[PDB]
């Protein structure tokens, strides 16, 4: 997996694709 | 929280999993 | 809405949601 | 115009909204 | 063509985009 | 390497189809 800053949109991106059908949670500050 | 942990910080595969349902 | 800097592809994205129908003009410098 | 406003600066959803057609 | 700095998820959909039926290779370091 | 010449520098369409198959 990318070891990369992740922010904004493409961190939403990563969740999404690594959780699969749990879903996840998005709750920046 | 997940900012602080995988923008401004690097996160891994295991510390993002920490952010599904 | 988000309050983030929005530029680029990202920008161009958030104008085609934001706009709908009406759709939008991107003119950068 | 939209990079010096809502680029290099933030926008709001309305200021956004000055570039619809 | 935009000539701006093109840096990961971004650079690999320029490279999908222009590069076409050849398909590409992101080899990064 | 397509990092240096296009992540850190810029390319131009030309540059970038040499990382095409
Ligand atoms: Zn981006």
């Amino acid at each position: 997996f990318v070891n990369q800053h992740l922010c904004g949109s493409h961190l939403v991106e990563a969740l999404y694709l690594v959780c699969g059908e749990r879903g996840f949670f998005y709750t920046p500050k | 929280g997940i900012v602080e942990q995988c923008c401004t910080s690097i996160c891994s595969l295991y510390q993002l999993e920490n952010y599904c349902n």
